[PDB]
C-alpha cells in the first residue's frame, strides 16, 4: 500500500480490528501488516542477525 | 399527549491530557493513568 | 429550481366534465401533501382540495364534495382534479400548491405553501364564442368640462374573454382607460374604454379606437366625433 | 411542527464521578504488550 | 374546522409609515402560521412562515408576532412594492384555511370626481337595446355613489359599475356606470340622469340629458 520494506514475510497470529492495517514495534517500526488482497496479517522480520 | 420514560444520560468535557495507555497480549486497550491526576501518577 | 405546471383548462359547458393534470420537478413528491386552490374572479383565495402521500387521507371542500376526485401518482410525480358536472360557479383560477411537509420523515424547505404553480382558467358558460358589438360614445358637452372633454367606444356582447380596444394603433396613453368588462345576465361580457382629450379637439385629430379579438379574428376600426 | 412542551421547574443540577471513563484509540495503529504515551 | 379573521380589511396609508393587520383563530395554533401576499395577476408568495421568521429575501421591515391566537404583521416605513392583497393561512391542522386578505391603498389628497354621462348611439337603438354610461373621472376616495334617475325615479337593478385600479401616476379613481334599458322602456321617458355623491364634492353632483334633444 504504499510502504516500502525489506524482510521476511511469515504468517500471523495477530488480529487486528477493521479500521487498523499496519502494526508497529516499541521501537515504532512496522512489523505486521494486513495483506490488501487476502486480507491476512502477516509478520515481518528483519533479514541481517548474528 | 407525550410521556417520556425514566432513563438518563451523562456529559462530560474533554482537555488536553497525557495519558499513559498498555493495550493488551493482542491488541485490545486494559488500562490508561492520567498524569497531572496525583503526584502519585 | 423547485416548479409545478398546471394544464387542462379551458372553457366547457356547464353539466360536462374536465381533468385538471400538475407536473411537479426537484422535489421528492412522496414527502409532501397536495392541494388544490381556486380563486374565482374578483375575488379571495379558497381551498378546493387536499391529498396525503399515498391518497389515503383526502379532504375536499363542502361547496365542491361529490362532484371532484383527487388523485396522485408519485411515480410519474403528478396530481389531478376530475371535475364532474361543472356548474357557472366553477369559472376560476386554479393553482397547484405544495404545503405538505409530512411530519414522519426529513423533508427540505419550509413548513407552509411556499411553492405554487402559474394558475390555469376555467370558464363555465352555455355560451360558445361570440363577436363583439362596438358603438362610438362620442364627446358631448354633458361630458366636457372647462379644459377637456372625454370620448370612448363601447365594445359589448362578447363571451371570449380577451379582448381588446387600442385607441389610434396604439397612439394615444394620456387619458385612456378601458374599464373591466362586466358580464351580464345574458351571459356575455361587455366592456367600455374611455379617453379625454383637450376640448378644443373634439373632431380636430384621429380618434380610432382598433377593436381586436383574438380567439375571434375580429378588427375593427371605429372612429368617434362629436354628436351631431 | 413545532411544539414546546416544556414545565418551568428549573432544576438543581446533578453531578457524579466518572472514574475512568472515555478512553479511545486516538490512532488507527496496532499494538500489543506495550504501555504507550 | 379553524376559522381565521383578518379585522383592517382594505387599509389605505401613505409612503413610509407603520402598518399594522392582526389575524386571529378559532382555536389554539401554536406558531403554524404564514403571511402571504399577492399583488394583482399573480400567485400568492410566502413572507413570514413560523408567524416571526422570514423568508430567504425578504426584507427586514416586515415583522411577525404571534401567540395562541392574535397574530399581527407590521410593516414600518413602506415602500411602493409593498401595496399588494396580504392574507393569513394556518398550518396547524388539515385542512388549512385562509383568511380574507388586506389590499392596501396608496393616500391622496380628497379628489373630486369630474362626471360625464352619455347617452346611447342612434346605432344602439336600431339595435333596440340603450346602454347610458356615467363617467367618474378622477378621484381618490372610491367609496363613491353612483345614482341613476330616469324621470326622477331612482333607479334600481339595471346597471353595472366597474371601477379601475389605483392610478400610478396621480393615485386616484375612475369608475364607469352603465345603465341599460330596452329600446321600447328608453322611449317611455324624458330626462336621465346621473347623480354622484363623493367626499370632496359639498353636495351630489347630477349630469343629465333629455332624450331627444341636439
Ligand atoms: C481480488 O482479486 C482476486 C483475483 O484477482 C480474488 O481472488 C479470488 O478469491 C476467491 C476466494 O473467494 C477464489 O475462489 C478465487 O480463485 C480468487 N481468484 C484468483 C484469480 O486467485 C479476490 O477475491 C479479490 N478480492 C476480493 C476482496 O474479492
Ligand atoms: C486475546 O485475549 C483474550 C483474553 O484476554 C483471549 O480470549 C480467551 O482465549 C482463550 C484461549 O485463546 C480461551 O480459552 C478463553 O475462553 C478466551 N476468553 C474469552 C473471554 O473469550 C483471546 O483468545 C485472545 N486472542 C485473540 C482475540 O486473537
Ligand atoms: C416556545 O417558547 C418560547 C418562549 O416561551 C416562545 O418563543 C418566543 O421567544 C422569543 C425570544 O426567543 C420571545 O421574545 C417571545 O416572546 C416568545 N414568544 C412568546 C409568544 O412568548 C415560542 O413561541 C414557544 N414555541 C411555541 C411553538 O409555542
Ligand atoms: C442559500 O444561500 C445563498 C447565499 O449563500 C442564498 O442566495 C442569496 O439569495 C438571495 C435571494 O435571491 C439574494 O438576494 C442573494 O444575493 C443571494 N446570495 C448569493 C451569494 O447567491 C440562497 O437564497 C440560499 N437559499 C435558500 C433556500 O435560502
Amino acid at each position: 500500500n504504499g510502504l516500502t520494506g525489506t524482510g521476511v514475510l511469515t504468517e500471523s497470529n495477530k488480529k487486528f480490528l477493521p479500521f487498523q492495517q499496519f502494526g508497529r514495534d516499541i521501537a515504532d517500526t512496522t512489523d505486521a501488516v494486513r495483506d490488501p488482497q487476502t486480507l491476512e496479517i502477516l509478520d515481518i522480520t528483519p533479514c541481517s542477525f548474528g | 399527549g407525550w410521556t417520556a420514560g425514566a432513563a438518563a444520560y451523562y456529559v462530560g468535557y474533554l482537555q488536553p491530557r497525557t495519558f499513559l495507555l498498555k493495550y493488551n497480549e493482542n491488541g485490545t486497550i486494559t488500562d490508561a493513568v492520567d498524569c497531572a491526576l496525583d503526584p502519585l501518577s | 429550481e423547485v416548479q409545478l405546471v398546471e394544464s387542462g383548462g379551458g372553457l366547457v359547458k356547464p353539466g360536462r366534465s374536465l381533468r385538471l393534470s400538475c407536473a411537479a420537478s426537484g422535489f421528492t413528491f412522496s414527502d409532501y401533501y397536495m392541494s388544490w386552490i381556486r380563486q374565482a374572479p374578483g375575488k379571495g383565495l379558497e381551498w378546493v382540495s387536499y391529498i396525503s402521500s399515498s391518497g389515503s387521507t383526502i379532504y375536499y371542500a363542502d361547496s365542491v364534495r361529490g362532484r371532484f376526485t383527487i388523485s396522485r401518482d408519485n411515480a410519474k410525480n403528478s396530481l389531478y382534479l376530475q371535475m364532474n358536472t361543472l356548474r357557472a360557479e366553477d369559472t376560476a383560477v386554479y393553482y397547484c400548491a405544495r404545503g405538505g411537509w409530512e411530519l414522519r420523515s426529513l423533508a427540505g424547505g419550509y413548513y407552509g405553501m411556499d411553492v405554487w404553480g402559474q394558475g390555469t382558467t376555467v370558464t363555465v358558460s352555455s355560451a360558445s364564442t361570440k363577436g363583439p358589438s362596438v358603438f362610438p360614445l362620442a364627446p358631448s358637452s354633458k361630458s366636457t368640462s372647462g379644459g377637456t372633454a372625454a370620448l370612448g367606444c363601447l365594445v359589448k356582447d362578447y363571451f371570449p374573454e380577451p379582448v381588446t380596444v387600442s385607441w389610434n394603433s396604439g397612439a394615444l396613453t394620456s387619458g385612456v382607460h378601458t374599464f373591466p368588462a362586466v358580464l351580464q345576465s345574458s351571459g356575455l361580457y361587455s366592456l367600455s374604454s374611455v379617453v379625454t382629450v383637450p376640448s378644443s379637439s373634439l373632431g380636430t385629430q384621429t380618434y380610432i379606437c382598433n377593436v381586436n379579438h383574438k380567439p375571434s379574428n375580429t378588427k375593427v376600426d371605429k372612429k368617434v366625433e362629436p354628436k351631431s | 411542527q413545532c411544539v414546546n412542551l416544556t414545565t418551568r421547574t428549573q432544576l438543581p443540577p446533578a453531578y457524579t464521578n466518572s472514574f475512568t471513563r472515555g478512553v479511545y484509540y486516538p490512532d488507527k495503529v496496532f499494538r500489543s504488550s506495550v504501555l504507550h504515551s | 374546522d379553524i376559522v381565521m379573521t383578518q379585522t383592517p380589511f382594505t387599509l389605505s396609508a401613505s409612503v413610509g409609515d407603520r402598518v399594522t393587520i392582526t389575524c386571529r383563530a378559532s382555536q389554539g395554533i401554536r406558531n403554524d402560521l404564514g403571511w402571504y401576499q399577492q399583488k394583482p395577476g399573480k400567485a400568492p408568495k410566502c413572507l413570514i412562515y413560523a408567524a416571526s421568521s422570514l423568508l430567504s429575501g425578504v426584507p427586514s421591515r416586515f415583522s411577525g408576532s404571534g401567540s395562541g391566537t392574535e397574530f399581527t404583521l407590521t410593516i414600518s416605513s413602506l415602500q411602493p412594492e409593498d401595496f399588494a392583497t396580504y392574507y393569513c393561512l394556518q398550518h396547524n391542522s388539515y385542512p388549512w384555511t385562509f383568511g380574507q386578505g388586506t389590499k392596501l391603498e396608496i393616500k391622496r389628497t380628497v379628489a373630486a370626481p369630474s362626471v360625464f354621462i352619455f347617452p346611447p348611439s342612434d346605432e344602439q337603438l336600431k339595435s333596440g337595446t340603450a346602454s347610458v354610461v356615467c363617467l367618474l373621472n378622477n378621484f381618490y376616495p372610491r367609496e363613491a355613489k353612483v345614482q341613476w334617475k330616469v324621470d326622477n325615479a331612482l333607479q334600481s337593478g339595471n346597471s353595472q359599475e366597474s371601477v379601475t385600479e389605483q392610478d400610478s401616476k396621480d393615485s386616484t379613481y375612475s369608475l364607469s356606470s352603465t345603465l341599460t334599458l330596452s329600446k321600447a322602456d328608453y322611449e317611455k321617458h324624458k330626462v336621465y340622469a346621473c347623480e354622484v355623491t363623493h367626499q370632496g364634492l359639498s353636495s351630489p353632483v347630477t349630469k343629465s340629458f333629455n332624450r331627444g334633444e341636439c
